């Protein structure tokens, strides 16, 4: 399994 | 003195997780959930900035706190600390998802 390591904001 | 897990922790697998935030976006679009093969943690979002995207992030447990896997990790005493991140990092935009 793949995981993000960024988070989004707008 | 009262010390659950938090609001948005449920017992289910990536799949269920994923599952539960295009079924009910109405009630949050963040889970906390279980490790898959861990005793650490994993937190599930369904944003809709652009389109929306699932995606998941590792919540590692280190000594008597939390490190999220971000590029810049970040460490937390708790899992409440881990969500309010979340949220205030998103700007608002992560709700804990309340089945």
């Amino acid at each position: 399994n793949s995981y993000e390591n960024v988070l989004i904001a707008k | 003195v009262l010390n659950p897990m938090p609001a948005c922790f449920y017992t289910v697998s990536r799949k269920e997780a994923t599952e539960m935030l295009q079924k009910n976006p109405s009630l949050g679009n963040m889970i906390l959930r279980p490790g898959s093969d861990s005793r650490n943690y994993s937190i599930t979002i369904r944003q809709e900035i652009d389109i929306p995207r699932i995606k998941h992030y590792k919540v590692m447990s280190v000594g008597q706190n939390y490190t999220i896997e971000l590029e810049k990790p970040v460490t937390l005493p708790n899992l409440f600390s881990v969500i309010d991140y979340f949220v205030k990092e998103t700007r608002g935009n992560l709700r804990p998802f309340i089945a």
